[PDB]
């Protein structure tokens, strides 16, 4: 019942990242970490 | 944000020290490794006694 | 409601195997659908 | 818990800063003067929702009003460039004000910390230091000159050459605030970076430089406000935290000091609760040849600026 | 005994045979253990590493 | 707890350093990870002949 | 990609974040240059 | 990492709110656009060793390349009262340059969180509503009008008369933003404090007055520059606060709701991630009878104003 109806499909969110083994090629990265330091505190209040 | 910097611009110095060290530590070892001449026995030790 | 969860489950490139869907199931006001997890994800032993 | 008066609030420079200082959290009292047009601008302040107090004075008789029991006066009076001046007319003005404004300090409350913002600033500290002496209650420990604004450029132009952590970049500057007398202490720059000999010369000019890019890009509107107004706050609150008690308090500034054989210099120096309390003089051990001879070549048209203030300053009346 | 048979001697025993084998089908793991053994290798040169796989 | 941020910043440049010294040495870790993909097994002579 | 091809919840990356955590505290316990 | 886009950052408030969104740590570009005299702003702004860039644009043919990728629009152009000039030629001037830019906005960028600052807002929001609407893109629920003004000023005369915490003193404030169109429910303040009638009376006439106190204190020098510089300065802050996930971002504004008969009114709204997100209709539930016929006799007015609004912005060309 969903082959000749034409749904609207999704994309691949379980597509695995995997590395060509015997292609002689330099794979790029992008150029950080990215993760982020939590560091959030407000700022001193008035009359101090 | 609050926090200024942190553990050393030193210590990544030192770091870089050994991670250099090591790096030239395995391309030393990579290429002088093996060079045989001889291992003959020793049994005409004179020095003993003559 | 179930055949939202069909859908929804039918929608995707690669989901679990829908084997049934069952409507009120032994007089219980309720459905039961079911869902078998593909062999890869479990022989890989982590998840995405 | 502290008082900051500045003389000359209704100015280009005089809106800025008075609203970076009422709602900083150190100020709470805030003693605006102009001569002119300051009604507004404290009308405008009182409605914001801080609790640093802000009163106005008109004229020069409520002077005398305007400087009592106050901890920090800034003085950033002076016109700005008009067309067709030259040096003289616009440093007789500018200088004829800062003289009146440090009599009016002197004789009400001396002591106080004294910023002084006005330009030259290489021929003012050395007129206002005068002008104090002639009343015998100088303190140079308690005059400063406000140099920061080519710190802060430094440091804007480092970071967007290297690429580095903003908030961790520093970079020393010393002689004075004019031209070819800043000489940024780049091999020092907070982290360790390494800099190239065409990089080296292109961000000094560049920081030489950047107050004529400011000015001519302008297109004759004046000279730079909201950097300076951001020099003046940091320097404002930097000062009053070393009123505070603060042991940390580093900051770059145009004082007497006995580093080379000039009166006055700009370097380094660590302020404590009776004003300066060190003056770093490492800033001047370990530099390069191009530093060397940078320094050098500007210390001769230092003692020139220096000779020049010092000589208007002792003018008869 | 070469260093062949003394590497063979310890993979026999820390490690557990296995049927039904299977690898890893994501690559990224393999990444993490590239980085991890390498940091380990160059910095902390007076700690054995274990085969990666 | 006021210790809670001190920690993510030193975790934070540590991390900074390393992706700025795996940058420079990206080629190795390319190569590497080649190898750990054709030879299903590393160990450390492998791996120190990789290093060059 | 809104981190689709991350890799949560397996081995080592728990006993790194542990080890990681361990470190931090007892470096930060006996603190009472090196450190900035 | 967000970007803002101020339309006419060259005159009175432009430069005091680009120097304070320079300031925010929220803010990651800055568009400055005036059709002259904004590269000196640009070129004071870029001194500061701040990590927010600032670029400028020249002329409408640069108003396309101003607004790409803006997350928020700022419009504060419009220019001050001139002696002489009627509500007629002023009113004009300004509702077609805010056509003009709405105009651009619509064409460029129709999901910008757009702030409108020139006045009169009660008047001014529904030409924008019906411009934005001729295009077919117009959104309700990110059109916002500051009115932050009131709410900092009621704020101050409650410190300033009842001497509470001025950091913990909040009055919600509906109506408009012009006259006696402004009603602050002074009945729920937070904390609580209970007030006496004449204290009552004279609060709602002060916070109703203070704009003709200001722009007479002046003396005809204009209105005010920095209060509303700060208002616009902690509006864009919230809303880009809102605009992080933040769940608490409650803000005063003038909005396009559905509280009373009229289409636009000024309330307590809660702000998220895609817009307005919720409108707080208890503001309306509880008041007082002096509220009430406050609230009765400035709804005349406001509609008056709504209705030569869209008058004005219906008008063929």
């Amino acid at each position: 019942k969903m082959k000749d109806l034409s749904p609207l499909m999704f994309e691949d969110f379980v597509k695995p990242f995997q590395i060509n083994p015997d292609d002689e090629e330099l794979l790029p990265h992008k150029d950080r970490v990215s993760y982020q330091p939590v560091d959030l505190r407000a700022a001193p209040l008035h009359r101090s | 944000p609050m926090e200024t910097q942190i553990i050393s611009d030193d210590t990544w110095k030192l770091v870089d020290e050994i991670w250099d060290k090591k790096v030239e530590e395995i391309k030393a070892e990579a290429v002088i490794q093996i060079e045989e001449e001889k291992k003959k026995p020793q049994i005409l030790m004179a020095t003993h006694f003559f | 409601h179930e055949a939202g969860h069909i859908v929804l489950a039918h929608l995707f490139p690669r989901f679990d195997w829908h084997a049934f869907s069952q409507l009120l199931p032994g007089g219980k006001e309720t459905a039961v659908s079911v869902f078998y997890p593909r062999e890869d994800m479990v022989d890989q032993g982590y998840t995405t | 818990s502290y008082k900051v008066a500045v003389l000359g609030a209704a100015g280009g420079i005089g809106q800025p800063l008075s609203l970076l200082i009422k709602m900083s959290p150190l100020v709470s009292t805030l003693h605006l003067y102009d001569i002119a047009n300051v009604k507004g601008v404290a009308a405008d302040l009182s409605h914001c929702n801080t609790p640093s107090q802000v009163r106005d004075f008109t004229g020069p008789s409520e002077l005398a009003d305007c400087l009592k029991d106050v901890n920090v006066v800034v003085i950033p009076a002076g016109v700005p460039r008009k067309p067709g001046m030259t040096r003289d007319d616009l440093f007789n003005i500018n200088a004829n004000i800062v003289k009146t404004l440090v009599e009016a300090v002197a004789e009400n409350c001396p002591n106080a910390f004294i910023h002084i913002i006005s330009n030259p600033v290489n021929s003012t500290v050395p007129i206002a230091a005068e002008v104090l002496k002639k009343k015998g209650v100088y303190d140079p420990k308690k005059l400063f000159g406000v140099t920061t604004l080519d710190v802060v450029r430094a440091n804007t132009f480092v970071s967007q050459k290297k690429n580095l952590k903003l908030i961790d970049v520093d970079v020393p500057v010393i002689g004075g605030h004019a031209g070819i007398t800043i000489l940024p202490l780049l091999s020092k720059t907070k982290p360790s970076v390494n800099f190239t000999d065409e990089e080296i010369q292109e961000l000094t000019v560049r920081i030489q430089n950047a107050g004529t890019e400011v000015v001519d890009a302008k297109a004759g509107a004046g000279s730079a406000t909201l950097s300076m107004a951001y020099a003046a706050a940091r320097f404002v609150e930097s000062s009053l935290r070393a009123l505070d008690g603060d042991g940390d308090v580093y900051e770059c500034s145009f004082v007497e000091s006995t580093l080379t054989d000039l009166p006055f210099f700009a370097s380094r120096v660590k302020i404590g609760k009776n004003g300066l309390e060190a003056v770093i003089e490492s800033d001047l051990q370990g530099l390069t040849e191009y530093e060397q001879k940078a320094l050098e070549a500007l210390k001769v048209e230092l003692k020139a600026s220096i000779d020049k203030g010092v000589a208007f300053a002792n003018k008869p009346a | 005994i070469d260093t062949n048979t003394i590497r063979s001697a310890l993979h026999r025993q820390t490690w557990d045979l296995r049927s039904q084998v299977r690898s890893v089908q994501d690559h990224g793991i393999l990444f993490y253990q590239i980085g991890r053994a390498v940091a380990q290798n160059v910095l902390i040169s007076n700690c054995p590493i274990d085969p990666i796989s | 707890l006021s210790n809670g941020f001190f920690r993510s910043n030193t975790r934070s440049e540590s991390y900074q350093y390393l992706s700025n010294l795996f940058i420079s040495n990206g080629t190795l870790l390319d190569r590497m990870t080649k190898t750990l993909l054709k030879k299903r097994w590393l160990f450390s002579d492998e791996m120190k002949i990789g290093f060059m | 990609p809104d981190e689709k091809n991350r890799i949560t919840s397996y081995g080592f990356v728990e006993n790194d974040s542990d080890l990681v955590h361990g470190l931090l505290e007892v470096q930060g316990a006996l603190v009472g240059t090196l450190l900035f």
